[PDB]
């Protein structure tokens, strides 16, 4: 039956929507900002 | 506090007290030289090492190319609104990540921590 249906995999299966890329970049930027904040706290000696 | 050697015998000195006058008389044991103890102290030990690293940070680290450089936190003796910072990187001295700053002027070097 798979002869009829067939299966595959390609670049189209790895590309996501532009909105997804924007959300992912926003999440990464927020994470980087948060770790910058916590390392700043550690540098200034307030991390209990 | 420190350590002294001879005046005429170039040899190291131990501590000792005076049986008669009751005064700490640092006396050579390899020879017969003595002196009165002006300090009146014999031994000190800082096991936890409160002594901050500022007493031994070298000034010329400022002109190291590879360290960071921050514009804020200007120096005190001279304004010179740009300096460098770097962690202690000294195992067992203290478990405090306080950044150590040193001014980067050609002849300055006033060090501080904040
Ligand atoms: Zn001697
Ligand atoms: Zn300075």
């Amino acid at each position: 039956w798979l002869l009829i249906e067939g299966h595959t995999i390609g670049i189209g299966d790895s590309i996501a929507d532009s909105k997804t890329y924007q959300d992912i970049q926003n999440t990464i930027k927020k994470a980087k900002q948060d770790v910058i904040e916590v390392i700043e706290k550690a540098h200034n000696n307030e991390l209990e | 506090v420190g350590i002294r050697f001879c005046q005429e015998c170039n040899n190291m000195l131990y501590p000792k007290e005076d049986k008669e006058n009751r005064i700490l008389l640092y006396a050579c044991r390899n020879c017969d030289y003595q002196q009165e103890a002006d300090n009146s102290c014999i031994y000190v030990n800082k096991i936890t090492h409160e002594v901050d690293e500022l007493t031994q940070i070298i000034a010329d680290v400022s002109q190291d190319p590879t360290l960071p450089r921050t514009e804020d936190h200007p120096c005190q003796k001279c304004g010179h609104k740009e300096a460098v910072f770097f962690q202690s990187h000294s195992a067992r001295a203290e478990d405090a990540m306080r950044l150590y700053y040193v001014c980067t002027a050609p002849h300055c070097g006033h060090r501080w921590t904040e």
